[PDB]
C-alpha cells in the first residue's frame, strides 16, 4: 500500500493525535504540508505512546516499519498493521483492542506487548513462531492453545486473564520468565517440562501442589502468593532461588527452606510459622516478613545480620529482643503482638519506619535516639496489671511515660477515679473487680508522627 | 499518623529490566485489609501524570507493578503516592509517598 503523489499528512493520518506526530516524525512545520512515498518508506521505528491516538489508519504505508510502540493509547481497530510484514516489535499494551486478526501473518515479530486490552481470542498468534517476547496480561483469555507451537518463546506473561488449563505450555522449552499470576490455575504440573526456567510467577491462584516445580533447579525467582500451599519440601531442590514469594498460603514446615542460602527476599506472611530455626543460615537475606503467623520465639532471627526490613505484625511475640542484633534495620513492623520493653530498640540507629501499634508499650524514652524515624506507629497499646486488693479508696501508679521522660496524663480514668501525678486514686463504695484508664498523646520521634494511645486494665481482689 | 496501617518496602527498579511485562516491584498493604476489603490506587508522575502509566497497582491486591524498561539517565527517580479506600470510597489510609529510585 503506497502514495502516488505528493499528500497532506493529514490526508494519509486521518487520526488528529497521529497526524501531530507524523508532522514532526517526517520533519514538516504544519499537519497540511505534502510527503511523497519515498519520505514515507525512511520511517522505520516510531514512538507514539501516550498520545491518545484512536486511529492508526495511515500506518499500512509506512511500509518500512520494524518498530513501533502505540502504548497506552484509544486504539481499538488495528487492520493497518495486516501487510506490515517487516515487522519485529510491537508495544500496543493499554488500547481497547479486541480483535488481533490483522497480527495473524506478521510473521517476523519477536516482541509483541498486547497487555490491557480486551482480547479474549488469541488463535491470530499461532503463526507467530519467531515471537520470544509476549504479554498478554490483563484481557480476557480462556484458551492458550494457541501458544503451542510458539517455540521461540523466553518471556511470557498472561496474569490475571482466565486461562486454567495450562497443557498448551508443553513444548515451549525455550520459556525463562514466566507469569500465570491470577488466572483459575490448580494443576502446574506442566511446568516441570519448562527446565529453563529462571523466574516464576504463580500469585493469587489455587495451587497446593509444586512438585512439578522439583527438577526447575534453574529457578531464582519464584512468587506464590496467596495459593494453598503447605508442603514445600520440593523447594530445597531449587537452590539458586534468591527471591521467594510465599505469603498467604498455609505453611508451618520450613525445613526445606534452609539450604536455600542464596535468598536475599524471603515473604511467609500469613501462614502456619511457630518455628523459624530452619531461617536461621539465610545470613544474606535483606528482606524477611513473618507477619501473620504463630510466632512466639524469634530468636533464630538474630542470625541474620543483613536485615533491612521485617516484618512481624499480627503474632503472640513477648520478647523483641532478637532483632537489635540487626544494626541495618530500616523498616521494622510488629503490630499487634505482645512486647513491653523496648529498649533493645535502641540500638537501631538506621530505623526509619517504627511500627509498633497494639502492643504493650507503657514507656518511649529508649526510643528517644531513634531521629532518622519518618512514619511512626504507637497507638492503641494494652495491658492489665497483676491485681492488686480492693479498698474503698484504691490507689495506683500511672506508668504511662512519654520520649522526654516525663508521665502521660490519662486521657480518661473509670469509675470516677482522678489523678494527681503520679497516682490515679478511686474512691469506690462497694467491691468492683476491675477499674481502668486510657491515654492518648500525639508524639513525633525525629520526623515519625503517631498518637501513642493505650487502655491500662487494673483487676482488684 | 501518616503510617496508619501502612506496610511498605523501599522500591527501586533496575534500568534496562527484561521481560514479560508488567514486572511486580512490591506488594502495597493496609493493614486496615482486617476490618474489611481495602482497595489500592496510585497517583504521581509515572503514573497518573506523564510519564502515564509508567507504574500500576492491582485494585484488589495492591501488587505495584512497572509496565516497561527504565532508563536511568532520562528519570532517575519517581515520587508516587498510595491511596487505600473502602467499598464505600472512603479513605482508610492517608496516602504515603513512595519514593521509586531506578538503580543500576
Ligand atoms: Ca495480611
Ligand atoms: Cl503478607
Amino acid at each position: 500500500a503506497t502514495i502516488t503523489q505528493d499528500t497532506p499528512i493529514n490526508q494519509i493520518f486521518t487520526d488528529t493525535a497521529l497526524a501531530e506526530k507524523m508532522k514532526t516524525v517526517l520533519g514538516k512545520t504544519n499537519v497540511t504540508d505534502t510527503v511523497s512515498q519515498t519520505d514515507l518508506d525512511q520511517v522505520t521505528t516510531l514512538q507514539a505512546d501516550r498520545l491518545g491516538i484512536k486511529s492508526i489508519d495511515g500506518v499500512e504505508y509506512l511500509n518500512n516499519l520494524t518498530q513501533i510502540n502505540f502504548s497506552n493509547n484509544q486504539l481499538t481497530d488495528i487492520t493497518p498493521l495486516k501487510n506490515l510484514t517487516k515487522l519485529v516489535d510491537i508495544l500496543m499494551n493499554n488500547n481497547q483492542i479486541a480483535d488481533i486478526t490483522p497480527l495473524a501473518n506478521l510473521t517476523n515479530l519477536t516482541g509483541l506487548t498486547l497487555f490491557n486490552n480486551q482480547i479474549t481470542d488469541i488463535d491470530p498468534l499461532k503463526n507467530l513462531t519467531n515471537l520470544n517476547r509476549l504479554e498478554l496480561s490483563s484481557n480476557t483469555i480462556s484458551d492458550i492453545s494457541a501458544l503451542s507451537g510458539l517455540t521461540s518463546l523466553q518471556q511470557l506473561s498472561f496474569s490475571s486473564n482466565q486461562v486454567t488449563d495450562l497443557k498448551p505450555l508443553a513444548n515451549l522449552t525455550t520459556l525463562e520468565r514466566l507469569d500465570i499470576s491470577s488466572n483459575k490455575v490448580s494443576d502446574i504440573s506442566v511446568l516441570a517440562k519448562l527446565t529453563n526456567l529462571e523466574s516464576l510467577i504463580a500469585t493469587n491462584n489455587q495451587i497446593s501442589d509444586i512438585t512439578p516445580l522439583g527438577i526447575l533447579t534453574n529457578l531464582d525467582e519464584l512468587s506464590l502468593n496467596g495459593n494453598q500451599l503447605k508442603d514445600i519440601g520440593t523447594l530445597a531442590s531449587l537452590t539458586n532461588l534468591t527471591d521467594l514469594d510465599l505469603a498467604n498460603n498455609q505453611i508451618s514446615n520450613l525445613a526445606p527452606l534452609s539450604g536455600l542460602t542464596k535468598l536475599t527476599e524471603l515473604k511467609l506472611g500469613a501462614n502456619q510459622i511457630s518455628n523459624i530455626s530452619p531461617l536461621a543460615g539465610l545470613t544474606a537475606l535483606t528482606n524477611l516478613e513473618l507477619n501473620e503467623n504463630q510466632l512466639e520465639d524469634i530468636s533464630p532471627i538474630s542470625n541474620l545480620k543483613n536485615l533491612t526490613y521485617l516484618t512481624l505484625y499480627f503474632n503472640n511475640i513477648s520478647d523483641i529482643s532478637p532483632v537489635s542484633s540487626l544494626t541495618k534495620l530500616q523498616r521494622l513492623f510488629f503490630y499487634n503482638n505482645k512486647v513491653s520493653d523496648v529498649s533493645s530498640l535502641a540500638n537501631l540507629t538506621n530505623i526509619n519506619w517504627l511500627s509498633a501499634g497494639h502492643n504493650q508499650i507503657s514507656d518511649l524514652t529508649p526510643l528517644a535516639n531513634l531521629t532518622r524515624i519518618t512514619q511512626l506507629g504507637l497507638n492503641d497499646q494494652a495491658w492489665t496489671n497483676a491485681p492488686v486488693n480492693y479498698k474503698a479508696n484504691v490507689s495506683i501508679p500511672n506508668t504511662v511515660k512519654n520520649v522526654t521522660g516525663a508521665l502521660i496524663a490519662p486521657a480518661t480514668i473509670s469509675d470516677g477515679g482522678s489523678y494527681t501525678e503520679p497516682d490515679i486514686t478511686w474512691n469506690l463504695p462497694s467491691y468492683t473487680n476491675e477499674v481502668s484508664y486510657t491515654f492518648s498523646q500525639p508524639v513525633t520521634i525525629g520526623k515519625g508522627t503517631t498518637t501513642f494511645s493505650g487502655t491500662v486494665t487494673q483487676p482488684l481482689k | 499518623g501518616p503510617l496508619g496501617s501502612w506496610v511498605i518496602p523501599p522500591i527501586s527498579c533496575p534500568e534496562n529490566e527484561k521481560g514479560p511485562f508488567p514486572k511486580n516491584l512490591v506488594q502495597i498493604k493496609s493493614n486496615k485489609d482486617k476490618e474489611g476489603k481495602v482497595f489500592y490506587s496510585i497517583t504521581g508522575q509515572g503514573a497518573d501524570t506523564p510519564p502515564v502509566g509508567v507504574f500500576i497497582i492491582e485494585r484488589e491486591t495492591g501488587w505495584l507493578k512497572v509496565t516497561e524498561p527504565l532508563d536511568r539517565e532520562r528519570i532517575a527517580t519517581y515520587t508516587l503516592f498510595s491511596h487505600a479506600v473502602s467499598s464505600n470510597g472512603n479513605a482508610v489510609e492517608d496516602p504515603m509517598e513512595i519514593l521509586i529510585t531506578v538503580t543500576d
